[PDB]
RNA sequence: UACCUACUAGCCGACAACGGGUACGGGUUGUGAGAGCAAGAGCCCGGAGAUGGAUUCUGAGACAUGAAUCCAGGCCCUACGGGGCGCAGCAGGCGCGAAAACUUUACAAUGCGGGAAACCGUGAUAAGGGGACACCGAGUGCCAGCAUCAUAUGCUGGCUGUCCGGAUGUGUAAAAUACAUCUGUUAGCAAGGGCCGGGCAAGACCGGUGCCAGCCGCCGCGGUAACACCGGCGGCCCGAGUGGUGAUCGUGAUUAUUGGGUCUAAAGGGUCCGUAGCCGGUUUGGUCAGUCCUCCGGGAAAUCUGACAGCUCAACUGUUAGGCUUUCGGGGGAUACUGCCAGACUUGGAACCGGGAGAGGUAAGAGGUACUACAGGGGUAGGAGUGAAAUCUUGUAAUCCCUGUGGGACCACCUGUGGCGAAGGCGUCUUACCAGAACGGGUUCGACGGUGAGGGACGAAAGCUGGGGGCACGAACCGGAUUAGAUACCCGGGUAGUCCCAGCCGUAAACGAUGCUCGCUAGGUGUCAGGCAUGGCGCGACCGUGUCUGGUGCCGCAGGGAAGCCGUGAAGCGAGCCACCUGGGAAGUACGGCCGCAAGGCUGAAACUUAAAGGAAUUGGCGGGGGAGCACAACAACGGGUGGAGCCUGCGGUUUA
RNA sequence: GCGGUGAAUACGUCCCUGCUCCUUGCACACACCGCCCGUCAAACCACCCGAGUGAGGUAUGGGUGAGGGCACGGACUUCGUGCCGUGUUCGAACCUGAAUUUUGCAAGGGGGGUUAAGUCGUAACAAGGUAGCCGUAGGGGAAUCUGCGGCUGGAUC
RNA sequence: GUGUAGACAGCAGGUCGCAGUGACCAGGGGGCUCUAACUGUCUAAUACCAACAUAGGAGAUUGCAAACCCGUAAGGGCUAG
RNA sequence: GACCCUCUUAAGGUAGCGUAGUACCUUGUCGCUUAAUUGGCGACUUGCAUGAAUGGAUCAAUGAGAGCCCUACUGU
């Protein structure tokens, strides 16, 4: 389909094969992969590339197939998850950096529109998460005060 | 024009606005026809003849169309009335009582090569001007 | 965004019939899609259909035996009773006892002839002929 | 809260409050195949009103149509001290207007109040009179034989009384009609109305009139042969009816949910972000609210449909089987469907990483060449411009050439039927900041999505406000030509402006005249980014062919359109949302409103006018389009003459019987 | 019609002027002697503004305020649905400022339309003779003209 | 009732007069034009104006040993610019 | 009276305003105001002798400024 605010459709999907089982050619275990995930999380590595580094240097095809849990499921099980989802945090971080840039380049109207599109995505994520109880009902996305990196 | 199941309100609203673009429904609801025409929905009328004019016809055709100038008594509206038939101005003169009716032409408006005239005589002194034109009635001396 | 899979499947069947292709694939399969395909198969208008799962919603490899003329969804899915089928039949269908309307009912999904036999109505689903 | 008190600060509304417009509501009526659309005068249900208005007595009940009181308003009887009345009760009158009846009859019946009853009153009701109310039923003729011009009066023959008139009784309260027998009639008393060129059924028959009289819904007729107009002749359709003007329904899929269009005909919003609304993935589990089958309370009759029964057929009344009344309240069954509940699922979108692509954006700087300013050196009669000229410029040494120093704008070739961007738009180079994309991805997420009236930002150029800058260009302006004129094209100057800095306006042929999202549908064919195979490559940085994905163009089958055409990058086939159009002018105008400093933008009629405007395509003519060709009624090259002078003849005009 | 005598020119091209054919353009079909825009004046019609000038409706505060209803007090009679007074209550009518809305009249101004056999030009239609249209700004009796960006819905190159 | 308080604000009933800001005190109001924008200044002793000034707009000179001006000169005003 | 030319010793007054605080003719002509108005306002304007920083038009607010009108008031 088209993108969120640009209508340029694309099909660069990551083709994951039909695997209903863990690997049969790998000796890795669930304890090994969960220990690797916890250690990489404590290093300071976000969940998007935790699985990537599992699949590249350890050749782990999928954490859900072996452990039975995704990365965020393991994070919630071990109390090693953030209080805010990573996508919302990334959008808010980019919006804060873009606002910091736009407070000195007031002619940069194109990036003002880019900031508006990212704000629309941020409000979409907040609406979905408050729909699904991930975030509090009264915590609205304030773009000036309640948008910090770790929100409390 | 929403085709969803629970979208009757949108279709009703868009039909409501699009209806006004028709001339007939909007002019009927707004009451322009009652407000405009001298008879006010009366099929015929009754006015005092004041002046007689043989108004000219259209550009391709060439003729003189006998058109009395009559002022209504029901409303005091001054208009022009076309008197049809051979010897049309012979049976009508100044200061008469003549029934008048619409000419019944294009869109209820002026008919044929008569410019600016929408009303026609149908009877002089409450007797049929058609029969006077034919020759089965005689003009009263009143 | 994909928001009418039954109508998409019937439009694909319409396209495949119009080109005269014997076989065609059905984009993501659904249970109501399978019920419509089974009732259409019992009507004889459609030959064969198999759910080939793909780690997704699933698709169909439908063998069109060349028996239909056009088939799309019924939008909106109108509520219909046992005494309310003939007006929809006169609207969508071309002739009496010619083509059937796919109906969804609490008993089951089926053409409106068998629904009238059941004496139970519901929502119109589609039409095929 | 109906009023009062203490208190609280609510209540209704952008899903339309408040206000304006309009209206007795419904049962129903009009119409159409139906969906619908339009009106709800009369018969029944409820509501209100009694000249407008307020107030009050009486009563079980009233603020009473035949009660009052006063005010306003009009009128009225008076002996002038005073006293009444309001027909939206029945007939009637004036007024009003296009717009409608008798100041009849009776309580006989049906009802009501009164009476214990017998009964009385009843403009309620019934009964009539009058009104081309609506519907229905009939007749003005029938008729054998015979004749022309095929249906008209003929000639003749009789025959019937439905109508009209009478008799008589039934009959109703009594009438009248109706009803029965009889009988009155030479079947005579009883047909009109429109229209005749087309649309549209009917006359190319004869005089009239001459763009006049007239016709004409529209088209169109007549300035000399009118099937058109007037009389006639004839003919046509309808039928005691037949037309006219509105209205309104249908026509018309011309309001379109069913069921329309929106590239070029009216119409896609400049783009885009986005709320209410609306539309939404597969999937396990639970419910059953819409929904579904069923039940029970309703949905007055009337009108509707059919039949039966009875009015002679008929409409009509009763019974009855259906219809409407609808689209309410409440129970049981089902769980497909949608909405509710709790998860999950990976494809849809979201997030991150990789090597690449890009005139993507702001900020800064440097640079390229040309131009220009002044100065210097050389040189000496024109330079500039034009179709041709002149203004202009130059002897104060211009033009041209050389040197040098400043200036502001502008970024060529490279450059592409290339690229990036939401669009507007973006081309010197370097750097910093930011953003998106596609591509690769057993990466994170789990439907988080589409559209989107309102509303918000971006928005070419021109213009406006304030500060700069001003080389060039260049509205205005001035001058020189052109021409009949030139307030224009041409040329010489050249202001505002173009540029920058800080804001405003918010419109373009903002175009692909094609809104955006998804699935689906023959192919051949460039090129661009990425990825991927392979052959060469100094078998390396690199370049070729093939292939998947996403763009960027041409070609075109099926498909569709009225066609030009579109055609996996739809104008094809479905899904969803929005914007938009409804004969041509008047008109994007007037009034009101909001917006802006302003110019203006936004919203947006009516009177009136008009029969077409309009779109594609085509056959010709035509051009100061193109291409081709030809000839002394073309040209070139030539020879002569007409034109000059006199005469001759022809045409015009003066004269002229 | 005939005869005497007797010459230059052109071994041509389609530039000029007619004309023929294919293609392109076209708002032209009486076919370019075509169609056709705006101002100006004249007649008429409908309209808008107009300093002004009336009339009517709705609602609102306020005013003066008939009359009636209960309360209380005071007297006359057959001891009061009466009388006087007082207070309270409802309250018509009329007057008045603003608000709102509907319409009549108005010196004069405006643009629209429509009729002459009007006048002036020639703007668009072909490359309409300077391609045109669109937005914007300025100029001019008037079409329109020029500048700026844009488009091609423009021929020939 | 508010306030700590001074005091302020408000309510119910009764009652007198021709009259309740009872005296004193204390704007009459509105509409259409001309002119100047406004506050201000002005002929002390006949002119309080539409005149003068004003902010706003525009122009000119001058790079400071300046422009402009005073003095015969010494030297000065503008300029501790 | 929308054109060829003038009168052109530089130029022939554009936007506006116009009987004006400017207008002789003059108490200009028409409408509202009044019974009646050399007046006030609006319009027309052939301007003796208007006009753009000799600044033009226009202006909310202000004014012991200058005219006219309505209501209220009063020995004017
Ligand atoms: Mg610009
Ligand atoms: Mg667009
Ligand atoms: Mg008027
Ligand atoms: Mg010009
Ligand atoms: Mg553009
Ligand atoms: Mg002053
Ligand atoms: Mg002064
Ligand atoms: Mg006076």
């Amino acid at each position: 389909m088209a993108k969120m605010h640009t209508k340029r459709k694309g099909k660069s999907s990551s083709t994951r094969p039909i695997r209903t089982d863990p690997p049969e050619w790998c000796k890795i275990g669930a304890d090994e992969v969960t220990t690797i995930v916890l250690d990489l999380w404590k290093q300071g590595v976000s969940t998007a590339e935790i699985g990537m580094v599992l699949r590249d240097r350890y050749g782990v095809p999928d954490a859900k197939l072996i452990t039975g849990k995704k990365v965020t499921t393991i994070l919630k099980e071990n109390n090693v998850a953030p209080n805010i989802p990573e996508d919302l945090t990334n959008l808010i971080v980019k919006a804060l950096g873009l606002r910091k840039h736009l407070s000195v380049n007031k002619k940069d109207v194109h990036n003002k529109r880019s900031l508006n599109l990212t704000e629309s995505k941020i409000r979409r994520l907040v609406k979905y998460y408050k729909q699904e109880k991930v975030l509090p009902r009264d915590w609205f996305y304030k773009p000036e005060t309640a948008e910090m990196m770790i929100t409390r | 024009m929403a085709k969803g199941k629970y979208a009757a309100n949108i279709l009703k609203q868009t039909r409501k606005d699009a209806r006004w673009k028709d001339t007939y429904y909007g002019r009927r609801v707004l009451g322009l026809n009652v407000k405009a025409d001298p008879l006010g929905g009366a099929p015929q009328g009754r006015g005092i003849v004041l002046e007689k004019v043989g108004v000219e016809a259209k550009q391709p055709n060439s003729a003189i169309r006998k058109c009395v100038r009559v002022q209504l008594i029901k409303n005091g509206r001054q208009v022009t009335a076309f008197c049809p038939g051979d010897g049309a101005v012979n049976f009508i003169d100044e200061h008469d009582e003549v029934t008048v009716e619409k000419i019944g032409g294009r869109m209820g408006g002026a008919m044929g090569d008569i410019p600016g005239v929408r009303f026609k005589v149908i009877a002089v002194n409450n007797v049929s001007l058609n029969q006077l034109v034919i020759g089965r009635m005689e003009k009263p001396r009143r | 965004v994909l928001l009418d899979p039954l109508a998409n499947a019937l439009s694909t069947i319409k396209n495949a019939e119009a080109i005269g292709k014997s076989s065609c694939v059905v984009r993501p399969a659904s249970k109501n899609i399978g019920n419509v395909l089974k009732v259409m198969q019992d009507l004889g208008y459609i030959g064969d259909f198999e759910f080939i799962d793909d780690g997704k919603a699933g698709i169909y490899s439908v063998t069109l035996v060349g028996r239909i003329n056009k088939c799309g969804a019924i939008k909106p899915r109108y509520s219909v009773g046992t005494a309310s089928f003939e007006r929809w039949e006169k609207q969508f269908l071309p002739a009496k006892n010619f083509g059937a309307l796919i109906v969804t009912t609490s008993s089951g999904v089926m053409s409106q002839y068998e629904a009238r036999d059941k004496k139970i109505g519901g929502q119109l689903l589609a039409y095929v002929y």
